[PDB]
RNA sequence: GGUUGCGGCCAUAUCUACCAGAAAGCACCGUUUCCCGUCCGAUCAACUGUAGUUAAGCUGGUAAGAGCCUGACCGAGUAGUGUAGUGGGUGACCAUACGCGAAACUCAGGUGCUGCAAUCU
RNA sequence: GAAGACAUUGUCAGGUGGGGAGUUUGGCUGGGGCGGCACAUCUGUUAAACGAUAACGCAGAUGUCCUAAGGGGGGCUCAUGGAGAACAGAAAUCUCCAGUAGAACAAAAGGGUAAAAGCCCCCUUGAUUUUGAUUUUCAGUGUGAAUACAAACCAUGAAAGUGUGGCCUAUCGAUCCUUUAGUCCCUCGGAAUUUGAGGCUAGAGGUGCCAGAAAAGUUACCACAGGGAUAACUGGCUUGUG
RNA sequence: GUGAUUUCUGCCCAGUGCUCUGAAUGUCAAAGUGAAGAAAUUCAACCAAGCGCGGGUAAACGGCGGGAGUUAUGACU
RNA sequence: GUCGAAUUUGGGUAUAGGGGCGAAAGACUAAUCGAACCAUCUAGUAGCUGGUUCCUGCCGAAGUUUCCCUCAGGAUAGCAGAAGCUCGUAUCAGUUUUAUGAGGUAAAGCGAAUGAUUAGAGGUUCCGGGGUCGAAAUGACCUUGACCUAUUCUCAAACUUUAAAUAUGUAAGAAGUCCUUGUUACUUAAUUGAACGUGGACAUUUGAAUGAAGAGCUUUUAGUGGGCCAUUUUUGGUAAGCAGAACUGGCGAUGCGGGAUGAACCGAACGUAGAGUUAAGGUGCCGGAAUACACGCUCAUCAGACACCACAAAAGGUGUUAG
RNA sequence: CACGGACCAAGGAGUCUAACGUCUAUGCGAGUGUUUGGGUGUAAAACCCAUACGCGUAAUGAAAGUGAACGUAGGUUGGGGCCUCGCAAGAGGUGCACAAUCGACCGAUCCUGAUGUCUUCGGAUGGAUUUGAGUAAGAGCAUAGCUGUUGGGACCCGAAAG
């Protein structure tokens, strides 16, 4: 009726495998203040080096 | 019961967005609305054959009556609504929730 | 898997009152000459019996004294039956409101109509206007419904002016009364000149208990179908009637 | 039916030690959590706001997001045949730090001091740790004492 | 080292009885116009270090007192228990081998450590 | 001859109308039905230390009640026991001493709560609004509930902060259609105005068989395409001394 | 509807049925009349039979207890 | 059984299907009648029984989740192939270890906390659901609890200082550490913090063990959705091959050697042949193999002889042997 | 002791279309598709052809409408390959598709409003943890085939009924 038998075996038939903790997560799921300060600061980097070589 | 009719909380009046006057009402008799398409068309069926046939809920396990709780604002009424306690029984009046109902000690 | 014959009463009232009613007046019948055990369930109890001749005795006996539908079984195991009975669900002090085909059918009384006698033929009571109907048990399992009213929404009142109007049958009914809110005695300005029937059972300044409509808990269906502009908004059941010496 | 209650079937674990009922000490809100943090989960009944599901006792997770008085936690959850990231709330006083990133810090600052201090002397060294291996050959002298008997003992008078 | 203020660790820091703490310091102390609250200056509010204070609290020692906390070549490889057998017994079960490993009682020791600032013939 | 602007005649409408026409009679289930809801739920145990985990098992409770029993802050410490004190009663009235909780915290139960989450006070409506993510029963769908952030507003408090309904675990609802409310929002399409209607996030009216048909009996006059029948082996029960 | 052939063939109009040489102002459709709107329309009143009240009906369906009351009381309320 | 009548029958005529007909049986209506036959819609409908035709090679299931007026039925997830795709040793692991967590389950907790039970003895508004009712409220009601009144004991799944192994999580690195300083509308009294940065220093001993028969990713659709048995721990039922639960293994799909034979037991999992060695099991004969060696026990007038499994209690026996 | 099987011969059951999903092959390519139709002919073949029209080259709302670049059509991390250095080891330069992420732009919803105005219409700019099957030097069309799904009698045979 109501078991979970072989669920093991069903689970381990074909392996499992990590979330692929892709680095840089998305900054869905912090605060909106950090975020627009994240965009800020990496604009600001990017007319900085963009200055500096050329 | 009660429910205040009109307070200082917040609504849109386009110049405060703040704590002023707010309203609110009751359900309101269903109207004849002749032209109304739900009836409209369920008059026609009806009227064809067969006497009854779209679905009735017969039975008794539905009893609910409707209320009507707005944001109302009597500088303009347009579309609009309040949320509050799920309306198995309500009504309007109270003037700030009064109704002799304050818990006397 | 030797009961032999199994009796079932059932309803479906949180507060059962014609269950103990019952059980008082079997006890003081004696009428458990026979029965061989009684077992007890949280929505009603149920009696066991070994002689089928009295069983169908004490089954038809119920009947005749109270209002019940009945229905049997066959259980092989060898054979057994077994008895369902049903009781109407209203109580003795249970506000109804009925549909306009039982209403012209019982003469045309108002919706908003109480009870007051629990017997075989289920009687009513209209506190607007004196009059008497009464409906049969047959009718009702023929038509079930839920009970409009319960026992859980009732309301103290103190009446201060008691005005006859002429028009009574065995207790004064009909008067004037002028019932106010126990809660708000202490502040208020709102006050009810009600017509009711506990007139010869009412004075001025008591302590009764009754229903209120204005704005109550309500949440019926056919109650819509009866105009607002006919219902009565504070009705009377009965007094508290403290003793003193 | 099986009643599947929010706090079902932890009256056991939703409840504090002995002897050390009432509030809460001070030291578990004024430390430091930034990303990278490993951290632990673990209720405490003062607390009934922001505490997480039942699933969660002696659970590891990553610190990625910190706000006023609550931080949040990434797990890994097994369901079915995959693994599953959750990310949970939690507030400060139901989060313990690990000690084994601290040990960790340790151990390593000793070993960039060590192999700076090995090329500083001019010669190779080695880093790995390695589990402990078996006896080495010894002798062992009785001078000051001497080996004794020792033999099973009957169970007669005893039994 | 003595305190005082502010703390971290949360009984090694608790209860019962004594003992001691020289101007360095803790609290009483008396009073009510002002701000304040109740039935009242009992707490709280404010007012100044005189005529008196260490009988309080607090700070420490001791109790062949209670309790608590650290270890045990104490209680034991004990009870327990994973792996195995075409091991035994008709069973209830019991030994075996490769492992891991308890706890009440008893004994041993103690009745706080530490952080910042200021004051003390 | 009798009768007459009456009947009859055609249409519409109300009532009566198993005489007849079509249908239906839930699910789980130690046969069915009855009884019950194990059909949506909640606490413990069952249940064997992640977690998950059966039974028509048991102890059991829900379809509510609250403008305060919510929010803030302040002060106070409860049951009980002892000592007492004209009328005082075993307990009513007032004080002191002990008292880590033996009371109380709406409801059932279990967690948590002692200069409070309790008892008493003064003030307020954060049970606000606009849109997300996450978590739990999970398919990583929704229904149900919670999480703390961001954008404005307010309450309380001296301030730090606290307040997004009930200290925590349950208290409840899609499509179609109906009723009144925001920027007086959009269209009614040959071109205009006004009634009217239909146009939209969220919100009532419900479906308890609770991811939701609109529903009363009998067949032994039966048919129908199928499945099950039936006493010879309990884990060795079985015969003589409650 | 019983079923020839003798003597008797008791009582009861609560309810479901059936019927009425009674009053109406309860329930009230269509059409028509009134008000308001410029109208589409909403409401008001009157509104037939029946339904309702009352009367009759039991060789129509049907029913024919217990107690106080005095231990049995065809005394008996 | 009646046979002179309500008798039988001829010929003609009438009544044709939801109809006729019926001295009434659900009888008859062309051998079909509780709705005739005929042909059409029609190849009606089926969640239901019954069948479904060449070979070989390769891979290899599930009887489990959620829902449905659902329990013989379907979609979602899971397995499997195929098509492959991106890289090709970079990245990981049903494992152990080091260190770090949480749990309250075994057992003896009772003079470190709470405590029944079945057995039924009273108490003066120190009190309660109510009864039928009630011209009242100075009004009658029957029964548990109102009240333990004066008292004993044990442990338990709803309780106690701790507290095992099996089982479960994370970490064991260059996606790093360190140094200087670049950015912002976040925050900070403060270039103080937070994140991400350029440059510079640290490559094989780069941060435990071992292993890797290549690693990762996408679309896809058949079947699947009634299990059983064994080991341990058990739940209800008095006990059971009864009803039901957790891990692993097996049958289902799986033959082979052995228990003479048993789907489940022990070994062992299989292309086609040769040689050798063995697993469990056996070595008097059937039956291949020592009527081997050695130690001691047993006389049964129903003996006795291989585990799950086809048998067993206590107790008595100048039977016997050893203590 | 469940079902069918006396034997033998012959017949016999996943079929075709409408609609498409995935994959593959082919031609063309920001275009693509001759065959409804006309001309031609050895005559149901094949040969040649115009305008239209389907599909796609833009999403969006309820629509009235708007309409896709602040930058070598962006930044951050790897990435086969290519080039430079050096015989080797290796480092540096560039890095498509691809993978995550931060942006930017367009639409819907909610805010804020400048020269003007026909005085209340016009809606530039700048915002909003929102929302979309979008853009970011396009890829689809046409045919055929395997498999699969829906209605067709739909793998074959079968009723109690109307």
């Amino acid at each position: 009726n109501h078991t979970a038998h072989n669920q093991t075996r069903k689970a381990h038939r074909n392996g499992i495998k990590k979330p692929k903790t892709y680095k840089y997560p998305s900054l869905k799921g912090v605060d909106p203040k950090f975020r627009r300060n994240h965009k800020h600061a990496l604009h600001g980097t990017a007319k900085a080096l963009a200055a500096a070589k050329k | 019961v009660n429910v205040p009719k009109t307070r200082k909380t917040y609504c849109k009046g386009k110049t405060c967005r703040k704590h002023t006057q707010h309203k609110v009402t009751q359900y309101k008799a269903g109207k004849a609305s002749l032209f109304a398409q739900g009836k409209r068309r369920y008059d026609r069926k009806q009227s064809g054959f067969g006497g009854q046939t779209k679905p009735v809920f017969h039975k008794k396990a539905k009893t609910t009556k409707k209320v009507v709780l707005r944001l109302e604002c009597v500088k303009c009424k347009t579309r609009a609504q309040l949320t509050l306690k799920r309306c198995k029984h309500f009504e309007l009046g109270g003037e700030k929730k009064q109704k002799g109902q304050a818990l006397q000690f | 898997n030797t009961w032999r014959a199994t009796v079932q009463i059932r309803q479906k009232v949180p507060h059962k009152r014609t269950f103990l009613f019952l059980e008082q007046l079997i006890l003081k019948h004696n009428a458990h000459v026979d029965t061989i055990s009684i077992s007890e369930a949280k929505d009603g109890l149920d009696f066991f019996y070994a002689q089928k001749n009295h069983a169908v005795k004490m089954i038809d006996f119920l009947n005749a004294v109270v209002p019940i539908k009945h229905k049997k079984s066959e259980e092989l195991i060898t054979y057994k039956f077994s008895y369902s009975v049903e009781i109407v669900p209203i109580c003795k002090d249970d506000l109804v409101v009925l549909p306009k085909k039982l209403a012209k059918s019982m003469g045309n009384i108002s919706q908003f109509v109480l009870c007051s006698k629990i017997s075989n033929t289920v009687q009513f009571m209209d506190p607007t206007t004196l009059q008497t109907a009464d409906l049969s048990p047959s009718v009702y399992w023929r038509a079930p419904f839920n009970a409009l009213a319960d026992v859980t929404q009732l309301v103290e009142f103190i009446v201060l002016d008691v005005d006859s109007t002429g028009i009574s049958r065995g207790n004064r009914v009909l008067a004037d009364i002028t019932v106010a809110r126990t809660s708000d005695l202490g502040v208020n300005d709102q006050v009810y000149y009600v017509r009711s029937h506990l007139g010869g059972i009412c004075h001025a300044g008591d302590s009764v208990m009754g229903y209120f409509i204005a704005n109550s808990n309500y949440n019926s269906d056919l109650f819509d179908g009866l105009n607002i502009d006919y219902v009565p908004d504070v009705v009377l059941v009965k007094k508290l009637y403290q003793r003193k010496s | 039916g099986k009643s599947h209650g929010y706090r079902s079937r932890t009256r056991y674990m939703f409840q504090r030690d002995f002897r050390k009922h009432g509030a809460v000490h001070l030291s578990t809100y004024l430390k430091v959590y930034k990303v990278g943090d490993i951290v632990d989960i673990k209720a405490n009944g003062s607390i009934q706001k922001g505490m997480p599901h039942k699933f969660y006792q002696g659970k590891t997770g990553v610190v990625y997001n910190v706000t006023k008085s609550s931080v949040g936690v990434i797990i890994n959850k097994m369901v079915g045949n995959r693994y599953l990231e959750k990310r949970l709330n939690l507030r400060v006083e139901h989060i313990k730090h690990s000690k084994c990133r601290q040990e960790f810090l340790e151990r390593v600052k000793a070993n960039a001091a060590k192999r700076a201090e090995a090329k500083a002397q001019g010669v190779a060294v080695q880093l790995k740790r390695q589990p402990a291996q078996p006896r080495e050959s010894r002798i062992v002298s009785t001078e000051g004492n001497v080996p004794q008997t020792l033999a099973p003992v009957p169970y007669e008078t005893f039994i």
